[PDB]
């Protein structure tokens, strides 16, 4: 049997979370009560007679947040010693949630997962949600993903995380935590997403044309990049692909492992009568920098690896069809050593839209995750302004004070710095 | 949970009709018929055309030579038969 | 009583597989529920080869399904003519290979194959004679090449005097499902070629051109592709499930289209292929189902027959038909282009007639080719792979199962090996 | 398949458009909603199930025109983004369409051009419609007809120009925008149907007996003159006239591509019961020299080429009757060099009727193209009223600020006295 | 055992072609479905000169559709007797020439060639002996004219001991249907002087004459043209597809017409057209044809054989008739009008009789005449041509895509060459 566990750290991870168990209990016709009127195994166990229990966490030192999920519409669904609090929040400071007052709360999360592990019978991987901007995101998520390391070795915690945007961000300390957190990012994240807000931004102007975009209409479509290619686990398909197969075909080198995203018609209602959506037409519309989730344009790199999965009436002609027509185009390059650039994953189920969201019903979508020599532009930008604050040692006595000393920022710095070369030498021609 | 397949366009589901010769079609209902890119069934619209239009005028009549089992001169170009003066009695 | 034992392994591997059981019970008249409902005494005359009896009518396929995902076996469950397998044959495990061949071969291969082996053996003890296994898979994957291989190599251990028919999907120039198809097919055409008697290359591309050229399907989808090579395998033992006037079973085709042990590569061809709309036009005749027999464009590989010269080809006829249309065309194909065969082998072409059509179809042929044509097909992955093994792009998965650098540099090794055979004897 | 994308610049080219779609609509019989209750796959696209969008986009740099389309009937018709809406106009300006302004939208336009031109099997050509009395038609128009050579090469172009009149405008600087855009039109447009407003309202006025012709009254039977020379892409016929025919037909050389454009059946409803149509009489209509719908006298000139499109239930024996009554009459004129002088186009449907419209329901009708030498007066009068405010720089301080120096003129000033020497040499016998 | 493949190209080729088996098939008793339904035994009896066998009973065309745009061939298959032909023969590109000839012979011609000669290789070989290719099509246009004359280069080379039958219709001396046809039709004529065996030269207006004067009709429509030429292209094949007293085939009218290499574009007319009021009043005998036969004013040509002697003469007579009628008829127009006639071959007429007349008609024939009155044609279009090429008029559409003016003066020196040699032959 097939099952994922989510782990959810941080505001942005309950919040996306919300979004998330919004979306699967769409799929499977789960009340927010929890009893069903058996694909759900992924998400879902059956517990009892008739309820379901889902398949997470939610763990945040800011109790502001995970009582919200208490006091909310899904106060059944979820199981209440699942839900994990703290007294107080990390303040966006790395050294409050990964030493002072992080420790107190990663004891009694690691219990939890542990029952969850027994719980199901053969574990795929764990999807793990978090920000590197907050301190709880960042000081916890680094803890918690080590902690998995050690606990449950070669299984493949296939991450989702969002980065601060070079235009817009939201806290002063940002690029502190980013370079921080990244340095255990690497050893021990088998597959991370990039996620960048101002790009969805963009995306929620231009193409689902909504002037003021609010953090909930964020997350709704990050759910279903999120569903969609978990989507080959719970409903079968033409050409499926597991959580193991993402790992195997699209890290080429063990610390390239930095993968862009991208979605298919993100589509209002009334654009999606006039639009002939078609299996080419959402190919080409899926590598457009427009439909990326990271503001970094990708025709500044090549593109080592990239996998599509389609969801709904694909005949695979017609995805073997656009496959070729990308590889044509001169505009997406690729780097020389790899000619089978592309990875087709087809699913025959289309993508269930939410009640109430901005979002309509849409016959296909194609969830574009990408492999490039363009993540290190943002990793570039991140090491430079994070050079400009550590030059006049900026913001520092909040983490020294906090149980960090001197040295963790600039071995941070060091093994960051050895990022982009090392995506410098692997896109250079040989 | 399986999940339906898409449904073929023109309800065709294992091509058992298609490979072995069971139930023959027409030209038609075919992917292409010209080279490649054109559809069939889908061509240009035909009006009914002058020939259907004006009567029953084709010319298989006048080449079979059916009248021993109209004209539109007689004699001079300018004039057709049947139309003149009209006709007085007493 | 010539039996053949079925195993399929893979996602590739269980849904060609699927369609192929679904076939050859159509043409043995077997129901889905598992009774007889054929009208001909000439089907049930041998049913042996790929039905066990069972106790009340019930007739159970030689056939083993095995692979490491089970959402495929829930695929080959849920469709129709998915309960007639024997539920003990079920034999798979729950990890997933996630398209590495090192995992299908050495980490998770060691508790499978102990396993698959008893179903094996249990199988082919059954039956009284033994003619071969029929096994099919892909090479682009991991689940079915590495798997496959692993099980290929065993098998041909325990039983060296029977063949081994193994039907292969290669990885597609023009496409690429999985990113490291050259990765997977290197390795695994390394272990196929000392193991595997013969091997019959199948790829998606040409039956791609072939679904749209000549069949002009609209919505050619995974089942329209599984039927096509599925319509071979009936075709290929069609002289062992059906009499026949000039009979060519699995060992006939192996002695007289195998020149050389390491050239057991082929190109095949269905024959009698139409539209829809042409079924009326087109008349079932020999000579134009000679023409279509050569035709490049109705090989189902990718390797184009005009390049390379045919070293040996040979042709299933099946139906009411007389032998000189049989031998003529033949004969017509060598002496039209001389240029196209080998010179040192006098009539490359050969042919073999069977009595029994297949299941409303008047007349048919399956082509089998061995041609120098398809080194261009191993040359081309052999460019792919060294191009990724200069720079050791996705190996540090690979090397995670316990697989050296030197295994990687020993399977490109043979594939130069391998494409300079084919072209010293072009020459 | 045969299929054409018709793109429509400024407020001339977007009012000519709705008018085009009004007869668009009702000659294929989609509802204005896009809901039909294989001849539209020209002009519209299949969209799911039962939409029908056109493959058009509207492009101003004046929202004033394009939002009346996204709320009057047609607003289901027509994909939103297709609609493409600028900030400020041109205002009468060739150098802010063309440089300041027009930058900012030309690359919008493009990219929307591509997907319309990727959504297309097989293209078949383009047709602009602009007009070159204001900045947004002149400028934009230009700067969109450099990226098409540049992008589509060698594919066919449709230029529906509305060119100045001597006596009627409705603007002052249109000597100097007329000018700097034929610049563009010698180098890019293929094929250039040359159209004026003021001969329009004399047939309007004289033939169509309404005394008092607005805009959509003079934009409804240019719509039929575009639907005229398209339908053989949509409807088969006797002898079928496509796209690529007019360009090897009706350009002797690479930089004569200036067309008159005549439609004979333009008739009221009570006028036509009286009349009788006949396709002997139809061709001597289209050759009216009243009937044309450019202000130019072509007994002054003379025909180098002419291409006629001929409608509703014409046999093929009346329309070679036809033509062969007009090579007879010495009134009448054609090149020495070019002895066949005449193309043939014969269609099956006849062409549809507006509710409401001034026109009634014809059994025939004549669309009639040709190159001629009298469309070298069109630029004698206007070299002669460009000279007259470039003498001294008047509308020139305008022009300089916005990008444009003074060398733009000069140059567009003597190719567009090149082509006059180019005019007068052909005629020559 | 004379088999012919027809070629049909473009906008003319295909509404001639369409027409054609329109007169071909109920004259053999063939419905639009395919099968048979005629009552005569001799009509089974030679059908394999213009069909082939199918399965059911069905009885397909052999033809090869060409063109350049898709809108032709949604006008033949929506007509009647539109679905006989096979989907395969029905090879053509979507670009469209626009009448510029070498777009259809260079650039976009090039590309089709290779696609077109695959099916007339394939039909070459699946009939035993070949007769004769029948290619129809215009010398106005630039589908038919361009691609159709390099597929006569092609066809020659390929097969050059085998007839060639082409049906070109001229542009015309009153009237222009397109603006460059003095372009195109000098540059096609030019490529058939050499590989083109026989040339029948058709005229529209020669048409609409005949239909108008004799056929007294109202509105003649479209159709009218091309029943003409089927009546006329069917007569050329009696002798084939029936028997006869005198048998006269498509070579043996080709040795007879043709004195020398280059003197093969001949002119062809119909005898038995009549009016529907005349039709009770003539008395249809063997005389009354000839006096109709040798008339100028039912000529199907732009040329008017009163101003040129007659070369040489030919009659495929149709029916019971006998054959002293066909003798003394024969002798009584030569010694009446003698000074039509060359003195340096006696007995210019030949004469042919097939028993078997087309459907309801009692007598019927069909004369081809190879004069040199025709140079009055060649020299229109010459002059024509020479009046724009000196201005180098709509040549930019023609240089643009690899032609030089070399082969203009080239093909205006090979015009100029093929009038003197008809003037000359008239002294
Ligand atoms: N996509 C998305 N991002 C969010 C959302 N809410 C917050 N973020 C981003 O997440 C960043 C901070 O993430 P967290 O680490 O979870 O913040 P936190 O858990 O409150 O950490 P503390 O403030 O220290 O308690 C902010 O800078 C936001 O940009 C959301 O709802 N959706
Ligand atoms: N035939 C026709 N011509 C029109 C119509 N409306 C305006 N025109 C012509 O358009 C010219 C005005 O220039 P335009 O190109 O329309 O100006 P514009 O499109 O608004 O461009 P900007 O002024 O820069 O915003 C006038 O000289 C008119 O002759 C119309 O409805 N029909
Ligand atoms: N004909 C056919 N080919 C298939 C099917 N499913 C997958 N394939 C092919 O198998 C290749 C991928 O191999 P894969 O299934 O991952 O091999 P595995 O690792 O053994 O499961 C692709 O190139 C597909 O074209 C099917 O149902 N029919
Ligand atoms: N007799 C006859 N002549 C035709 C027919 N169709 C076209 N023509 C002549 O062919 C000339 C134009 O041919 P065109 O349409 O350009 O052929 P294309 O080269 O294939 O495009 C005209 O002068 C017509 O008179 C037909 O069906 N019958
Ligand atoms: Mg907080
Ligand atoms: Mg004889």
């Amino acid at each position: 049997m097939r099952e994922v566990i989510s782990i959810h750290i941080g505001q942005a991870g309950i919040q996306v979370g919300n979004a998330c168990w919004e979306l699967y209990c769409l799929e499977h016709g789960i009340q927010p009560d929890g009893q069903m009127p058996d694909a759900f195994n992924t998400f879902f166990s059956e517990t009892g007679a008739g309820k379901h229990v889902p398949r997470c966490i939610f763990l945040d030192l800011e109790p502001t947040v995970v009582d919200e999920v208490r006091t909310g519409t899904y106060r059944q669904l979820f199981h209440p010693e699942q839900l994990i609090s703290g007294k107080e929040d990390a303040a966006n400071n790395f050294a409050r949630g990964h030493y002072t007052i992080g420790k107190e709360i990663v004891d009694l999360a690691l219990d939890r997962i542990r029952k969850l592990a027994d719980n199901c019978t053969g574990l795929q991987g764990f999807l793990v949600f978090n920000a590197v901007g907050g301190g709880t995101g960042s000081g916890l998520g680094s803890l918690l993903l080590e902690r998995l390391s050690v606990d449950y070795g070669k299984k493949s915690k296939l991450g989702f995380t969002v980065y601060p945007s070079p235009q817009v961000s939201t806290a002063v300390v940002e690029p502190y935590n980013s370079v921080l957190s990244t340095h255990s990012l690497l050893e021990h994240t088998d597959v991370a997403v990039m996620l960048d807000n101002e790009a969805i931004y963009d995306i929620c102007r231009r193409s689902l044309d909504i002037e003021r975009p609010t953090y909930t209409n964020l997350n709704r479509l990050i759910a279903q990049v999120i569903s969609s290619l978990t989507a080959s686990l719970r409903f079968d398909g033409a050409l499926n692909v597991d959580i193991t197969e993402f790992q195997t075909n699209l890290v080429p080198y063990p610390r390239i492992h930095f993968m862009l995203s991208s979605y298919a018609p993100i589509i209002s209602a009334e654009k999606a009568y006039h639009e002939q959506l078609s299996v080419a037409e959402i190919t080409n519309a899926a590598f457009e920098p427009a439909s990326m989730m990271v503001k970094c344009d990708p025709r500044h790199g090549k593109y080592m690896a990239c996998c599509l999965m389609y969801r709904g009436d694909v005949v695979p002609k017609d995805v073997n069809a656009s496959v070729a027509t990308i590889k044509t185009k001169r505009t997406i390059q690729f780097v020389d050593w790899c000619p089978t650039g592309f990875k087709c994953g087809i699913n025959y189920q289309p993508p269930t839209v939410v009640p109430g969201g901005d979002l309509a019903k849409v016959q296909r979508a194609v969830c574009m995750i990408s492999n490039s020599t363009a993540i290190g532009e943002i990793f570039s930008r991140l090491d430079h302004k994070f050079d400009l604050m550590y030059a006049k040692r900026a913001f520092v006595h909040w983490y020294v004070g906090e149980g960090m000393e001197e040295g963790e920022f600039s071995e941070a710095r060091e093994d960051l710095a050895a990022l982009e070369k090392d995506f410098e030498e692997v896109g250079a021609e040989s | 949970r399986a999940v339906a397949p898409p449904p073929d366009p023109k309800g065709r589901r294992d091509l058992f009709d298609v490979l072995h010769a069971r139930s023959p079609g027409m030209p038609a209902d075919d992917s292409w018929l010209g080279h490649q890119k054109i559809d069939p069934a889908r061509g240009k619209a035909h009006p009914p055309g002058p020939e259907q239009s004006r009567g029953r005028r084709d010319l298989t009549e006048l080449f079979t030579m059916n009248i021993l089992h109209g004209d539109a001169w007689c004699g001079n170009i300018l004039i057709d038969p049947a139309r003149g003066k009209k006709p007085v009695e007493d | 009583m010539r039996e053949i034992v079925h195993i399929q392994g893979g996602q590739c591997g269980n849904q060609i597989g699927a369609k192929f059981w679904e076939v050859v019970s159509d043409e043995h008249g077997i129901d889905p529920t598992g009774t007889y409902h054929g009208d001909s005494d000439l089907q049930l005359e041998r049913i042996n080869v790929y039905f066990n009896e069972a106790t009340g009518g019930r007739y159970v396929p030689r056939a083993i399904l095995m692979d490491l995902e089970p959402g495929t076996m829930d695929s080959v469950r849920s469709g129709p003519y998915g309960q007639i397998f024997r539920p003990d044959n079920f034999v798979f495990g729950q990890t997933g290979a996630g398209n590495n061949w090192a995992k299908g071969h050495y980490t998770e291969g060691a508790e499978l194959i102990d396993s698959v082996l008893d179903v094996v053996r249990k199988e082919a003890e059954s039956c009284d004679c033994l003619q071969g296994f029929q096994v099919c898979h892909s090479l682009g994957g991991g689940t079915g090449s590495g798997m496959g291989t692993l099980l290929i190599s065993k098998i041909r251990e325990e039983y060296p005097d029977r063949m081994m028919l193994t039907f292969s999907v290669v990885p597609s120039p023009k496409v690429s499902d999985t990113v490291v198809e050259p990765y997977n097919a290197t390795l695994s055409v390394h272990q196929l070629v000392e193991n595997a008697d013969e091997c019959m290359v199948l790829d998606n591309e040409a039956l791609y051109d072939i679904c749209f050229r000549t069949l002009k399907l609209t919505t050619p989808t995974f089942g329209d592709l599984n039927h096509l090579i599925s319509a071979v395998m009936s075709g290929i033992t069609c002289c062992l499930r059906f009499p026949g006037q000039l009979n060519a079973d699995l060992r006939k085709l192996a002695v007289n289209l195998i020149p050389f042990p390491r050239l057991h590569f082929f190109m095949v061809g269905f024959t009698p292929l139409t539209s829809r709309g042409s079924q009326q036009y087109r008349a079932l005749t020999v000579p134009e189902l000679t023409q279509q027999m050569w035709d490049a464009k109705n090989m189902m590989c990718a390797a184009d027959p005009r390049h390379g010269r045919y070293l040996t080809a040979s042709a299933l006829f099946r139906g009411r038909m007389s032998t000189k249309e049989v031998d003529e065309q033949m004969l017509n194909v060598q002496n039209k282009n001389s240029s196209y065969f080998v010179e040192w082998i006098p009539n490359n072409v050969k042919s073999s007639v069977c009595d029994i059509p297949p299941k409303g179809l008047k007349m048919s042929a399956t082509f089998i080719g061995n041609s120098t044509a398809i080194q261009e097909m191993f040359k081309r992955v052999s460019e792919q792979f060294t191009a990724m093994f200069r720079r050791k792009a996705f190996l540090h998965w690979y090397t995670g199962e316990g697989m050296d650098e030197m295994e990687f540099t020993e399977a490109e090794s043979n594939m130069n090996d391998l494409v300079s055979e084919y072209q010293q004897y072009q020459d």
